[PDB]
């Protein structure tokens, strides 16, 4: 069996318009563990992404956090980009503000 | 099924030497370990090596080192031989570390000995001595006897042999060596045998008796110096003949 | 206390990619990396800093020869049970073993197997006895379980040795894993109801939503407990509001011994 | 870390014997037994983990992991079983912690004694007299000589299988001119009905 991951792009705190955040990517429920992550601003791959390492799951899954700080704006459109096995081509998931 | 093999039985050795000792396992285990053996203590690890691929030490390895040298060998080296090093080493293996109840299989031994100055080393004075008559006639059995005397190391093995091939039933070997100098550090050995037969097997005079002593004790390469015969190993015996009167 | 658990799981990939490990090893306290190897660094190294500080260099250089060993079994027991299902390629072996110490003190114990990630092989340290999923796996319980020492072994481990380790590991981490941070609750609307929840420590946290005193357990929406990267968590749990009849919602929050209510006017 | 076994025991053949082994660690993982003959390497006994008894043949095993103690359980005790019997403890981290041994030393059943003092034909090779003192029953110890120039060993016990037969014995020797079979064991403490046959 190999379990398709599950993507989810939120924020570290309630995101307020010019305040410094967090954007964060946090990948889970997949299986095998090979997977590439990225953060994209406004459809470009951010530079300096800090990663969490392969955490592991009592039902055999694996689960990963990418995040990145960054001052949302309301210009601005923020999504994750995964790659598995599982995908026929990678996968965009937007920040839904 | 030979299971675990370690070379030398025994050695004896100059302050200073270098010396690797051997061992290897036919059973396909992946730890192997190098204790040694003291009296009053429990066996002490010296080096270990969980797996084909890595060692670490144990409790005492200061003044030796090893190498996993493949999947079956596991080898000991003594840098600068040391009269503290002088023990019994005993190899061993089981099939994983870190598993519960797997045991240790041991190997033979080795017992080591390292000396100041060689010039003590002795070979053994054997000598056999026949039964009594008195006894004979009170018990109708026989009791002969070897003593093993003057030697140095504790680097013996003492072994009976009748009519060519060797016996171990009615024999008795002292299980410890005796100081002959009790007072002495570097007191020489004495070890008493017996071997008892029935008074009919004593007197057909067309048996043979004989009790020999393995020593082990120098090699070619090991410098003398002294007046006496170098002490190299050897196999000193004594016999005795059957007595029909 | 609160309930506390200790983990560790160990993964195997038959063929793995470049720079992929063949084994990997990480250790847990509750939901905290504590320990990690692998089969590149070949070292075990802490993941938590009051792990470094109360555990000393003996320990690690202990316990980084037993993983190199331990890899390699790991490797010998993929190798087995590939070819015993007859696959071809990568495949993925994994490993899990710890236990809990409730509130009230009673413990319990966990030790099994997978393979491609389902079960294979469930150990119950009360009957002493493997249970297999199959027949690769019926193969390894009769191996196991022919060997009685060795499960009275894991037995006592569990149990007894388990569950010494966690209580140090407490007092290791206490100021980490013993501290309570509170959440921040709000209702938002988007037509639903979304009752929000974030920046609390520990992760379990309960969130319902209930209709005029009754709970509507099939009708809430629920959301999944989310790391926020400061050592809280964040989730959330909404509802579909009804538009031909109005309603007395209130949103239900359980976390670390206190419950709040949110009353939506 | 620190084990604890006593040092020897002694017990009469056929009879039972206990042989206890406390331990304080860190952690424990597993409690093993082993055997050493003199001379040999020690194999494999017994493994307890759990609290409770096992049996294996007429070997048996003990373990309270509460009260931090084992037992090794000998029954009809026979002579082969003369050996050292080493205790092992399994700590926290899988290191085995080793007490000293016990070292079990059996006495033999004689069931017909006969103490007696022989003088052995000298050996025309050498130049000592050799007294062997025999066949007495095991309660009998045998001293250490008191004179610096004559030797006495350690009591053995030896057996004919081919009559089924055991018996105790221990030798003494000196080249002194002074020395006789009738005064090589007086610092010991014989039986009284020990036979001394008179001497040519
Ligand atoms: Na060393």
């Amino acid at each position: 069996i190999q379990r398709t991951p599950k993507i989810q792009v939120y924020s570290r705190h309630p995101a307020e318009n010019g305040k410094s955040n967090f954007l964060n990517c946090y990948v889970s429920g997949f299986h095998p563990s090979d997977i590439e992550v990225d953060l994209l601003k406004n459809g470009e791959r951010i530079e300096k992404v800090e990663h969490s390492d392969l955490s592991f799951s009592k039902d055999w899954s694996f689960y990963l956090l990418y995040y990145t700080e960054f001052t949302p704006t309301e210009k601005d459109e923020y999504a994750c980009r995964v790659n598995h096995v599982t995908l026929s081509q990678p996968k965009i998931v937007k920040w839904d503000r | 099924n030979a299971g675990v093999t370690q070379t030398p039985k025994f050695q004896v050795l100059k302050t200073g030497q270098s010396m690797t000792l051997q061992c290897a396992q036919d059973m396909n285990h992946n730890s192997m370990y190098w204790y040694r053996q003291d009296p009053g203590m429990g066996l002490r690890l010296i080096y270990y090596s969980a797996s084909e691929g890595t060692t670490d030490k144990g409790e005492v390895p200061n003044g030796y080192n090893v190498s996993r040298l493949n999947k079956r060998e596991f080898s000991l080296r003594l840098e600068s031989a040391a009269p503290s090093q002088t023990s019994v080493y005993f190899c061993a293996s089981s099939v994983w570390t870190g598993e519960g109840s797997g045991e240790l299989f041991f190997g033979e031994g080795s017992r080591l000995t390292v000396l100041e100055d060689l010039k003590n080393v002795f070979p053994p004075e054997v000598a056999v001595f026949e039964p009594s008559e008195a006894e004979i006639s009170h018990t109708q059995k026989a009791t002969l006897v070897c003593l093993a005397t003057g030697f140095y190391p504790d680097h013996v093995e003492l072994s009976w042999w009748v009519n060519g091939k060797e016996v171990h039933s009615g024999v008795c070997t002292d299980p410890q060596p005796l100081k002959e100098q009790p007072a002495l550090n570097d007191s020489r050995y004495a070890l008493s045998s017996r071997l008892r037969v029935s008074a009919t097997f004593w007197q057909n005079p067309r048996n043979h008796f004989r009790c020999q002593v393995q020593f082990y004790g120098l090699s070619e390469n090991d410098e003398w110096t002294q007046d006496r015969a170098k002490p190299v190993t050897q196999i000193v015996s004594a016999e005795a003949w059957g007595r029909a009167d | 206390m609160r309930t506390h658990s200790l983990r560790y799981f160990r993964l195997g990939v038959s063929d793995p990619i470049h720079g992929v490990p063949e084994f990997i090893s990480v250790g847990y306290v509750d939901s905290h990396p504590i320990t990690t190897y692998d089969s590149v660094t070949r070292q075990k190294e802490p993941r938590a800093p009051w792990m470094a500080e109360n555990l000393a260099p003996d320990h690690w250089e202990r316990y980084t020869q037993l993983l190199r060993g331990w890899q390699q079994m790991f490797k010998v027991e993929l190798k087995r049970l590939q070819r015993h299902y007859n696959h071809s390629g990568s495949h993925t072996y994994q490993r899990m073993i710890g236990c809990e110490l409730l509130e009230d003190g009673s413990t319990t114990g966990f030790l099994q197997y997978a393979y491609d990630g389902q079960d294979f092989l469930i150990f119950n340290k009360d009957t002493l006895s493997w249970l297999a999923v199959d027949n690769v796996a019926h193969t390894i319980k009769q191996a196991w379980e022919a060997n009685q020492h060795e499960l009275l072994y894991q037995k006592n481990w569990l149990e007894e040795e388990c569950i010494a380790w966690l209580k140090r590991f407490l007092e290791y981490g206490k100021d980490t894993l013993q501290r309570t941070e509170p959440p921040l609750v709000r209702v938002n609307r988007k037509t639903a109801l979304f009752c929000k929840a974030h920046g609390f420590y520990p992760p379990e946290i309960y969130m319902t939503w209930m209709k005029n005193g009754e709970e509507i357990v099939q009708e809430i929406d629920y959301g999944d407990i989310l790391p926020s990267g400061d050592g809280t968590y964040q989730a959330w749990a909404s509802i579909e509001l009804d538009p031909q009849s109005s309603n007395l919602y209130s949103c239900h929050v359980e976390h670390s011994g206190v419950h709040m209510v949110l009353q939506v006017p | 870390q620190n084990i604890d076994q006593p040092t020897e025991m002694t017990a009469t053949e056929g009879a039972i014997v206990q042989i206890n082994c406390t331990y304080q660690t860190s952690g424990f993982n597993g409690l093993f037994w082993y055997q050493q003959h003199a001379g040999e390497a020690p194999t494999f006994l017994s493994y307890n983990v759990l609290d409770g008894l096992e049996e294996k043949g007429r070997f048996s095993s003990f373990l309270s992991r509460s009260k931090g103690y084992s037992y090794l359980l000998l029954k009809e005790l026979q002579m082969k079983d003369s050996a050292s019997y080493l205790c092992a403890v399994k700590d926290s981290n899988y290191q085995l912690i080793w007490g000293a041994g016990t070292k079990l030393i059996i006495k033999p059943d004689i069931q017909n004694p006969d103490p007696a003092v022989y003088q052995l034909r000298d050996s025309k090779s050498s130049d000592k007299s050799v007294c062997l003192f025999t066949d007495f029953d095991s309660q009998t110890n045998v001293s250490q000589s008191k004179d610096s120039d004559v030797y006495i060993t350690d009591k053995c016990v030896l057996d004919m299988r081919s009559m089924d037969f055991k018996s105790n014995s221990a030798v003494a020797w000196s080249n002194k001119s002074d020395f006789a079979c009738a005064n090589a064991f007086n610092n010991s403490i014989i039986p009284e009905d020990t036979f001394f046959p008179s001497p040519e």
